[PDB]
């Protein structure tokens, strides 16, 4: 297994870790002190999942479902089979992706490029913490984060959600959203331009950047630009990402009451809180 | 302080680019805006110029007119007052038809018959707008990828404001034009219909807006990581594969035991994104016509 | 039976075809797979080749059809390590000047990719007509310095990719009076100095040179791209902190 092109970037060398000892691949995938510490982590966690599976008396993944330790039991240990076990795994899937992120760290090492995607994954890495670690340990109970389950957490997000009333109200909830349609959008325009350029209506040349930069300017009166669209994408992603642990790491924390309630502000100032007539009086 | 190129370090600026003619009727295209250097740390410093046809001047019309039409009832919903107008903006709203007035056009103007005026303006700026983004690939000779792409997106917008009232019997059903009011009716919509998290569109809606931005993230992160071998000239690396296409795909394959093409990527991404909208417009046309609780649907046809 | 219990079953279907579908569209360059010794590899994964497709490329610079016989037509410089698949392939000699590992490069075209016009993408701006630069520090006559912290020449010209106006090198004057090119995305453009991690001082004779002085082709973009992004893995004897 390698690809027409591949041998000559099989190089010794980029490991941050461990010198050359798991410097090797495996089939397609490359290993590393970090391709270990991951197979690790995520065998052990597989591992205790399908054991938690059997405490719980299941064996199917629609069912199947490692809750946290109930709000009784604070910041503290619990035993397995009512808690303990999400609190294991939860360290497990931690290691898994630190791991995988330290690999491809290693990975984008060895190949002379940047640390561009790692980086990006890092924001991910961020979100899940947040909900399953900095939420939590601010608000005082392992209990308050989300179950491992297929749509037992989606439970956890309703339930979650409309404690807070209607969440859409929390604002940067709000900005949160507008990054992930904008960077769809993005997506699905940029993921055209370029397949519209290389082709083209039949019998037609390739068209050039050129192209691109015109039928946009055509288009909206502008471009961004080749660089431009991947700096953005780039952009709406991790921004998406990180309004999104934001809208959430201040909710139970420094705002507990209802999302809708906090527009008040605005309504309430001074200059037009008393003025008769619209919506408000 | 290794340098990451998400910021330019030095702009460069030369005549303005009036961009390639193939078939296009230059009488149309414009003359080129200013030069945002602020834009240029970004991307492209050059605004302008851009092409209006009588397609285009006419979308551009009635796209204002939808947007005036609503403004002139948040103008009055603030009793003409300056001060209401900005204190409640987020929560005027022009609602459409009660559910008594059916599918006609019969509705009081005050009731809905305004919000009907908006819409048809609305229907008008974005279909013509759309072929706009046809016959702009057309003249150039590019394929018609942004055209059907946006066409998926009007699927859902479709759905919601005309399709879906259509066959429910009533305009009442329709989004109302309003910033807090329209995220209300997204609220209610679910919990009429036994929470849409239980419309297994509505999951895989979610799937691909969450994976639009895992996919756009790892793209556009694998781009810059190999832009030191001028990775983002994407067109010529297809044409022309170079190192910087093949350290990506091998950045990939090493990670995950798979990978992409230079141009293969791009109809992942297209695909990705284009399919947020195709099964959520599905999962909405579905509810109320078809499946009245998603839930109960949910315990049946498992 | 009814019609959302349809329409989902037949999307589940879609999808798989629609991943089939972008599964073989992503195989038109590298395949078919081979062993390290570049023999056809015995196992090729459960997705067939698909239909070649035949890009016009403009300015009559011919055709591309892919999926197609596929060589690296260049010797690349490495021998195994190992009596097995699957382990690094050591640098029979100096990797930088062999063009190996993070200092690979691709043959490409000899010819510099044009703009929509059929003029050359990039020119130095002196030849270039009417392009200034606008924005930031102008790092034209800067010293040059590489990561052992001496200095290896000095900014002489800055090319500029014109359809799309931006910065793609940076001209660099050594002390014998010939120039380099360096990649913009490689150097850190400072109030005084330009400053180049990825090489020291002393390898900056050693990037590939280009044989016009007025433009640069494809196949000198990767080896001089090359040889610079592989100066972070080899030159890391000289880089200091
Ligand atoms: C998916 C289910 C709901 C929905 C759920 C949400 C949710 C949830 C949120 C929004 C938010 C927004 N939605 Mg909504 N939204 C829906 C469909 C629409 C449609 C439509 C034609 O169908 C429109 C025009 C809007 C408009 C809006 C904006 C108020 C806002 C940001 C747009 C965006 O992020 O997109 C990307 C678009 C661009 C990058 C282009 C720029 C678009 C701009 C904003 C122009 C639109 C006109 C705008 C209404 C004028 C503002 C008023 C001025 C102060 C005068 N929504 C559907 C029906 N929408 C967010 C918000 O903050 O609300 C207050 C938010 O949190
Ligand atoms: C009734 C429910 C409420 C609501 C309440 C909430 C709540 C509660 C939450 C959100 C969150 C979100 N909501 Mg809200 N949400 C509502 C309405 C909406 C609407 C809408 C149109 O109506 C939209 C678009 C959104 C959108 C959003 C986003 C801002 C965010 C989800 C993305 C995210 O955080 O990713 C972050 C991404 C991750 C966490 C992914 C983690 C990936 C990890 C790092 C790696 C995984 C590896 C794994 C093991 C893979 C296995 C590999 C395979 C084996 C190969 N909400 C309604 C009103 N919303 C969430 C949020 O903001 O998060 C912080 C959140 O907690
Ligand atoms: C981010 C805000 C909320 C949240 C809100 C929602 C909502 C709302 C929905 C989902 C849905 C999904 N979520 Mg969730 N989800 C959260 C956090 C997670 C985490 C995590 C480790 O943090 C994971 C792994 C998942 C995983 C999932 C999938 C089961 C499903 C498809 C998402 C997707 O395609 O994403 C983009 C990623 C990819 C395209 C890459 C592929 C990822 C694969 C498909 C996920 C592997 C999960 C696997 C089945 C089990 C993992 C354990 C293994 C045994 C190792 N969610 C948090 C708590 N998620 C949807 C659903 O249908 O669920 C019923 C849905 O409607
Ligand atoms: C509590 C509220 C309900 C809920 C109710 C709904 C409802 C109701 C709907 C969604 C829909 C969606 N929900 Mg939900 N949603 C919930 C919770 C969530 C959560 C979460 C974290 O739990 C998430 C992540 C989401 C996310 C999503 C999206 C995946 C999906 C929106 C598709 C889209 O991209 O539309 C954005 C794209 C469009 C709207 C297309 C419009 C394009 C038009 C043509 C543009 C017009 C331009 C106009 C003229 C403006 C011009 C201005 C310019 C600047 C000049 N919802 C809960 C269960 N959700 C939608 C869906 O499809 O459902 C399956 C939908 O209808
Ligand atoms: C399915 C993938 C995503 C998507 C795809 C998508 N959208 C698209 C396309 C594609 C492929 C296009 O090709 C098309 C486009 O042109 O792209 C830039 C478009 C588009 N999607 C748009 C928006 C949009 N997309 C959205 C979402 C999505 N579209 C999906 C997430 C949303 C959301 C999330 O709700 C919105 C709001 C537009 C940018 C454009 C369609 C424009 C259109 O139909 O034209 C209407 C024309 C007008 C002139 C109206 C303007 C009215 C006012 C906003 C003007 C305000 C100015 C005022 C303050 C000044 C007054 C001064 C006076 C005195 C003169
Ligand atoms: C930062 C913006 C977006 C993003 C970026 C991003 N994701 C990434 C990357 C990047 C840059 C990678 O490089 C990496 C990758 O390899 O991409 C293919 C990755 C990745 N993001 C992934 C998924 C993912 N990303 C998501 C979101 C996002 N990722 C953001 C939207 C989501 C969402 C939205 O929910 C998911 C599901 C994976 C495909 C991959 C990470 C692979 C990895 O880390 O593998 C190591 C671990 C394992 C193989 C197994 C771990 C299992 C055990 C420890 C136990 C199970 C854990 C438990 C928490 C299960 C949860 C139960 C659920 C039912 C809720
Ligand atoms: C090479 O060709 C090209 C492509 O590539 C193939 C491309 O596709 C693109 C296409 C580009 C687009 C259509 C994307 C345009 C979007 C932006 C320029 C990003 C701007 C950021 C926003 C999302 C804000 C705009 C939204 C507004 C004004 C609505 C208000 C609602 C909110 C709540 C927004 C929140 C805003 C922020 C950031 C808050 C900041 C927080 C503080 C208070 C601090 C172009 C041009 C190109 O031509
Ligand atoms: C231009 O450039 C680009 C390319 O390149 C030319 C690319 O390819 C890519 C990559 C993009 C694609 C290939 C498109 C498809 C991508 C998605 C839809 C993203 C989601 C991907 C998945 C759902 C698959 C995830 C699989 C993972 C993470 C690993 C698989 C798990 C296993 C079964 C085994 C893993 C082994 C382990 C545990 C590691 C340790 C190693 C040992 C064996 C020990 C991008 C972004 C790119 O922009
Ligand atoms: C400063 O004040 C002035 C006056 C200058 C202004 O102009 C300010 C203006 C404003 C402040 C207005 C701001 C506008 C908004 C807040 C708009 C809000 C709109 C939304 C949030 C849109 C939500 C979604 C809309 C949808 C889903 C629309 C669907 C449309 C249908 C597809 C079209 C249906 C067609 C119909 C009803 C006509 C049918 C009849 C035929 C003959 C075809
Ligand atoms: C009603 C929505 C239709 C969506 C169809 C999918 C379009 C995505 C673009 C795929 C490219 C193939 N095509 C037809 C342009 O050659
Ligand atoms: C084009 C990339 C394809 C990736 C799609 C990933 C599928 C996620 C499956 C989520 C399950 C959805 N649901 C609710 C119908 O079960
Ligand atoms: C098992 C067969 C299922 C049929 C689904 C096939 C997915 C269609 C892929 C779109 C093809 C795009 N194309 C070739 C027209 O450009
Ligand atoms: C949503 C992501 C879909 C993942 C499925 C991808 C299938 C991988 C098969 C590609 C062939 C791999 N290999 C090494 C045998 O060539
Ligand atoms: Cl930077
Ligand atoms: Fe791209
Ligand atoms: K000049």
């Amino acid at each position: 297994a390698l690809l027409s092109f591949e041998r000559k970037y099989r190089v010794p060398g980029g490991t941050l870790v461990g010198g050359n000892l798991f410097d090797f691949w495996v089939g397609p995938f490359y290993v590393g002190f970090f391709g270990v510490a991951t197979f690790f982590f995520a065998a052990l966690g597989i591992i205790l999942i399908a054991w938690s599976a059997v405490l719980q008396g299941t064996w199917n993944p629609q069912l199947i479902s490692v809750y946290p330790p109930a709000l009784e039991y604070g910041l503290g240990g619990a035993p397995l089979a009512k808690g303990g076990l999400w609190q294991i795994i939860t360290i497990c899937a931690t290691g898994a992706f630190v791991s995988w992120a330290l690999r491809e760290v290693e990975i984008c090492r060895k190949l002379g490029i940047g640390y561009h995607i790692p980086f990006a994954f890092a924001f991910a890495i961020l979100a899940y913490l947040t909900l399953v670690l900095f939420r939590p340990v601010m608000m005082g109970a392992w209990g308050y984060a989300f179950p491992y389950g297929i749509w037992t957490h989606l439970d956890w997000v309703s339930n979650t959600g409309y404690t807070y009333g209607n969440f859409h109200y929390n604002p940067a909830h709000m900005i949160a959203h507008t990054f992930f349609f904008t960077n769809a959008l993005a997506l699905a325009l940029h993921g055209a331009l370029v397949l519209s350029a290389a082709n083209p209506e039949k019998g037609k040349e390739m068209r050039t950047p050129d192209h691109e930069d015109t039928f946009f300017r055509d288009l909206v009166g502008y471009s961004i630009g080749t660089l431009g669209i991947h700096r953005l994408g780039l952009l709406l992603s991790l921004s998406a990402v990180f309004f999104s642990a934001l809208c959430m790491i201040i909710t139970g924390t420094i705002w507990f009451d209802q999302w809708v309630d906090w527009w008040q502000w605005w309504v309430k100032l001074p200059w037009w809180a008393n003025i008769p007539g619209g919506i408000n009086g | 302080a290794e340098y990451q190129n998400i910021f330019t370090q030095v702009q460069v600026r030369g005549p303005a680019d009036l961009g390639m003619t193939e078939d296009v009727n230059l009488a149309n295209r414009s003359g080129v805006g200013p030069f945002s250097t602020l834009l240029g740390w970004f991307g492209n410093a050059q605004l302008g110029p851009i092409y209006l046809g009588s397609l285009g001047v006419l979308s551009l019309f009635s796209g204002l007119m939808w947007f005036f039409t609503i403004g002139i009832w948040f103008w009055y919903q603030a009793g003409w007052n300056p001060a209401v107008f900005l204190r409640d903006l987020f929560f005027f709203s022009l609602e459409p038809p009660a559910p008594e007035y059916g599918l006609s056009f019969a509705a009081p103007l005050k009731e809905g018959g305004l919000w009907l005026i908006a819409s048809f303006f609305m229907f008008v700026a974005v279909w013509s707008w759309w072929g706009r983004t046809y016959l702009r690939a057309q003249a150039l000779g590019m394929g018609k990828h942004t055209a059907w792409a946006f066409l998926s997106a009007i699927w859902l917008w479709m759905v919601l404001g005309f399709i879906r009232p259509i066959l429910m019997g009533s305009w009442s059903e329709a989004v109302p034009y309003g910033i807090f009011s329209h995220l209300d009716w997204t609220n209610n919509f679910s919990l009429v219909h036994g929470n849409l998290f239980y419309n297994p569109f509505h999951g895989l809606s979610i799937a691909f807006l969450y994976g639009s931005a895992l996919l756009f993230a790892m793209h556009g992160a694998t781009i810059l990581a190999v832009s030191r071998f001028g990775g983002e000239r994407e067109l010529e690396q297809i044409a022309d594969r170079g190192t910087a296409a093949e350290r990506a795909a091998l950045f990939w394959r090493w990670t995950m035991g798979f990978n992409a093409t230079m141009e293969g990527i791009h109809r992942w991404a297209i695909w990705m994104a284009v399919l947020v909208t195709l099964t959520g417009g599905i999962g909405i046309l579905l509810s109320g016509t078809v499946v009245d609780n998603w839930y109960v649907w949910g315990q049946n046809h498992g | 039976f009814d019609l959302a219990s349809l329409a989902i079953y037949s999307f589940w279907i879609f999808l798989a075809g629609l991943i089939y579908y972008l599964q073989t569209e992503n195989m038109r360059e590298g395949y078919p797979l081979e062993n390290e010794d570049g023999t056809p590899a015995a196992n090729q994964g459960p997705f067939p080749l698909p239909k070649p497709k035949t890009f016009i490329l403009p300015h009559g610079r011919g055709t591309l059809t892919v999926p197609g016989p596929e060589s690296e037509d260049r010797p690349i410089a490495l021998a195994r390590t190992a009596v097995s698949e699957g382990f690094p392939h050591a640098p029979t000699g100096d990797p930088m000047k062999d063009g190996v590992g993070p200092a690979s490069w691709v043959a490409r075209r000899d010819l510099p990719e044009l703009d929509g016009h059929g003029h050359n993408k990039i020119k130095p701006m002196k030849a270039a007509a009417g392009f200034h630069v606008s924005a930031g520090k102008n790092p034209i006559g800067l010293p040059v310095r590489g990561c052992d912290l001496e200095i290896a020449g000095k900014v002489v010209d800055i090319w500029v990719d014109i359809p799309e106006q931006m910065a793609r090198f940076l001209e660099v004057e050594l002390k014998d009076g010939s120039t380099r090119l360096l990649p913009m995305q490689m150097v850190k453009v400072q109030s005084n100095r330009v400053h180049v991690n990825a090489l020291s001082s002393d390898l900056f004779a050693g990037i590939p040179t280009i044989k016009s002085p007025t433009e640069v082709t494809l196949l000198e973009e990767d080896k001089i791209c090359g040889y610079v992004a592989g100066g972070l893995m080899y030159a890391a004897p000289k880089r200091k902190s």
